[PDB]
């Protein structure tokens, strides 16, 4: 048959994330949810056979065989749950049909933001960090300057989280004040000397 | 009238010449519908109405499953023969199935047997296995520690078996749901004989120490029986025959 | 439940050669499958491994391209014959169905990451450099963030880890999920990868603390021939260290 | 290791009348294990055109089989069924008690 999932999904931290999946074969019996981080293999997180809800920790699997949709609810979702979630459906022949997957991005909660662009030495590297999850980092306009994407680091002992992006270049005119000029950074971004 | 679908598996370890190492035969009611063994390695139709309504992808898919099922039966039979510390030829049997009652209620059963005696019996309403000894108890723990195995089997018994049963009942509606009345006659044998034959379904009630005869296959799809020492009920039709 | 072991974890191979990868299960399970998947893309089923006979292939995958042999329920091999760069992917072994512990769901091995190159003369280890935190950040946030750059490696078979005081650390670390092409216009472009380690200002202001960025690189092996006028780009560890200061 | 002796029942498909074609049935049921050989006899001689059903299964793990052949009954000919099974030291012959 065919399994249909969505594409990219964004969910605020602590909120409930809902991934929905639909299938065409009415004769299908078992329904599986797999989680797959970027560099790893699919990992089965839970499964469901009959109509209704099925809870396992923060996960909740919902099956409506009449309307032929399967859902996975991640209550109190955190950035650890940011991955691609695969919907798998089993038919009578015990064959498994996979969906295209839905990538989930759980934006972290930056309680006290403090956007700033710092410079560090042993080339030289500029660091744009402590911005809130609403700001997006955009790829640089020049090919001589390299800009990464936003990264969520967790200081689990301090219960602290911070977004960060790194820009570096070998060009002589490159400076941290002009590093992220293609991205919409907050007005109050701290550009120290 | 109740209708039922069930499948058997027969595993013979170290078989004598001629006997297949694995056999699997499926029935709707009293009719063989499917067959498979270790010699052919092919799931084949056993009733014509099965071969007319099932596309080749059906037989191809379940032949692949049956080749796996045959292999595991050899494996499971080895595990038993090394827990009992047995040598020589032994038997391992399986019967899964379901019934569809007249009132719409359903029943589901699955059990295994080793050397012709009850070994493991499943309870889909409690998700547990009734073991018969310590060897069966070992396997019972392995299965009950796997929730998927318990939910998977409960699902097939309650959902997929009943779905296949109705699908097979439509495929062979001309044969499985027909009714042929018995041809009843009385004979005064000596050494009294209400003999009936040529009826279908084989469920028949005859009465008048009263001696009964087995309900035997005639060979053409009908059955025959007798009662010795006449009232006959068959498919809700009562017949009376005097001396 | 069933433990699936794929061999090899990774391999870098030349175009025009063949590679046989295999899959070994710790237990006997009925059904076995072979998948391929690009990183960040969808899971594509190649074929179904049938025990003792040929595999049942999906549309597009032919038996002469991907020969699959399964002698028993616990072992099967997949061969990529006449390899081309278009065949570079991560090949996954899957197993599910009946077993001695009951019907198991489909599980996956850790996969084989296969990268087929036009030639092996452009395999390069990375350059690893570490950058000590900004003095402005330490005053403004009372926190210290180090940054590590792994540059100029090819292909992208790297694992970046942080080691403080000799132990690998995982808290306060964020690494780019995928590397970065130093020049996207090129086909066989070299890669870059950045990672950061945030740490308390007091921890960084301890001169006795030792910070090390380690990049494990996976390149050629001992069986690969090397005739170039430079060091053989073998599997090696490249690191960059830094000490605290007040 | 369970062993159950076969139950042999010889009968005809239709009420037998001499001169009318019929089918001679031998229904072997309720035995264990499955290895068994069955022969039909016309006055002691083994009939060769004797078809049968495939081995069937019962709920109590016993097995049953149906052996049949096309034949015509007379007043002189005697038919019997011969079965050999692990539970039998010698083949057991059950004659066809004509319904008469
Ligand atoms: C083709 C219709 C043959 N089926 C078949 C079955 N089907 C039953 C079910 O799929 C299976 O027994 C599950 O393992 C139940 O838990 N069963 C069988 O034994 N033989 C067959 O030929
Ligand atoms: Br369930
Ligand atoms: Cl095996
Ligand atoms: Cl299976
Ligand atoms: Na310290």
């Amino acid at each position: 048959e065919v399994e249909q999932n969505s594409g990219p999904l964004s969910v605020p931290e602590g909120a409930i994330a809902s991934l929905n999946c639909t299938y065409s074969d009415r004769g299908s019996q078992s329904f599986f949810w797999y989680r797959q981080y970027s560099g790893k293999s699919p990992e089965l997180i839970m499964f469901i056979y009959s109509n209704g809800d099925k809870e396992d920790g923060r996960f909740t699997a919902q099956l409506n065989k009449a309307s032929q949709y399967v859902s996975l609810l991640i209550r109190d979702s955190q950035p650890s749950d940011s991955a691609t979630y695969l919907c798998a459906v089993r038919d009578a022949g015990n064959m498994l049909t996979f969906g295209g997957g839905t990538r989930l991005m759980v934006k972290p909660n930056i309680q006290n933001p403090d956007p700033a662009v710092y410079q560090l030495r042993d080339k030289s590297v500029c660091l744009f960090t402590d911005f809130d999850s609403q700001t997006n980092v955009s790829q640089s306009k020049d090919s001589d300057v390299y800009i990464t994407d936003k990264c969520v680091l967790d200081m689990r002992s301090m219960d602290f989280k911070s977004n960060s992006a790194v820009a570096w270049s070998n060009k002589s005119d490159f400076a941290c004040a002009n590093a992220f000029n293609n991205s919409i950074i907050p007005e109050d971004t701290f550009f120290p000397s | 009238r109740t209708h039922s679908l069930r499948y058997f598996r027969l595993g013979v370890s170290d078989p004598i010449h001629g006997v297949p190492e694995f056999i699997s035969v499926g029935y709707v009611d009293s009719h063989p519908i499917t067959t498979y063994d270790s010699v052919t390695r092919q799931k084949e139709p056993r009733a014509p109405w099965m071969a007319e309504n099932l596309a080749p992808d059906h037989w191809e898919r379940y032949t692949q499953l049956l080749r796996g099922w045959q292999q595991m039966f050899k494996v499971e039979l080895k595990r038993l023969q090394r827990h009992y510390n047995h040598s020589g030829s032994h038997t391992y049997q399986r019967m899964i199935g379901c019934e569809l009652l007249e009132d719409g209620s359903t029943t589901g059963f699955l059990q295994y047997a080793y050397d012709g005696q009850d070994f493991l019996i499943f309870n889909k309403d409690t998700l547990s296995w009734l073991a018969v000894d310590n060897v069966a108890h070992t396997i019972k723990q392995a299965w009950e520690a796997n929730q998927h195995e318990l939910l998977y089997q409960k699902n097939w018994l309650e959902e997929e078996c009943i779905a296949w049963l109705k699908r097979f009942l439509e495929y062979g509606k001309d044969t499985l749901q027909r009714t042929e009345p018995p041809l009843v006659r009385v004979n005064r044998k000596e050494t009294l004989f209400c003999k009936a034959h040529g009826f279908y379904p084989p469920e028949i009630y005859m009465t008048w120490e009263i001696d009964y005869g087995d309900i035997l296959p005639s060979g053409d799809g009908t059955y025959q029986a007798w009662a010795s020492i006449c009232h006959v009920e068959h498919s809700g039709v009562h017949m009376v025959l005097q001396v | 439940s069933a433990v699936i072991s794929q061999k090899p974890s990774r391999d870098i191979c030349q175009r025009g050669t063949s590679l046989t990868i295999q899959c070994q299960v710790d237990s006997q399970v009925t059904m076995m499958f072979w998948y391929r998947q690009q990183p960040g893309q969808s899971l594509t089923l190649i074929a179904t491994a049938n025990q003792g006979s040929e595999a049942t292939y999906e549309s597009g995958f032919v038996i002469d391209k991907f020969p699959i042999s399964r002698p028993n329920l616990t072992f099967s091999t997949l061969t990529v014959s006449n390899m081309s760069p278009e065949d570079s992917s991560i090949y996954l072994c899957s197993v599910g169905g009946d077993s001695l512990i009951g019907n198991q769901p489909q599980h996956f091995g850790d996969g084989t990451r296969l990268s087929i190159l036009e030639d092996l003369k452009n395999v390069f280890p990375p350059e690893v450099a570490v950058f000590e935190p900004s003095e402005a950040e330490i005053s403004h946030t009372q926190k210290a963030t180090l940054v590590c750059l792994a540059t100029g490696f090819y292909p992208d078979h790297v694992e970046l880890s942080w080691w403080v005081n000799g132990k690998e650390v995982h808290s306060g670390v964020c690494t780019d999920p995928q590397p970065l092409k130093e020049q996207p216009a090129l086909n066989d472009s070299r890669y870059a990868l950045s990672s950061r380690l945030r740490v308390s200002a007091t921890f960084w202001q301890n001169p006795r603390n030792h910070f090390r960025c380690q990049v494990q690189f996976y390149g050629l092996s001992e069986n690969d021939e090397w005739t170039q006028d430079r060091a053989k780009p073998v599997t090696q560890i490249v690191s960059a260290e830094a000490w605290g200061r007040a | 290791m369970i062993q159950r002796t076969p139950k042999i029942q010889v009968y005809s498909r239709h009420p037998a009348e001499n001169g009318k074609s019929n089918f001679l049935n031998c229904y072997v049921s309720g035995f264990h294990p499955s290895d068994i050989e069955v022969d039909l006899l016309k006055n002691g001689e083994r009939i060769e055109k004797v078809e049968h059903s495939d081995l069937s299964f019962s709920k109590d793990w016993s097995f049953y089989l149906l052996y049949y052949t096309e034949f015509t009954p007379t007043e002189k000919d005697e038919y019997a069924c011969r079965v050999n099974h692990v539970t039998l030291s010698q083949p057991k012959i059950v004659k066809w008690d004509r319904d008469m």
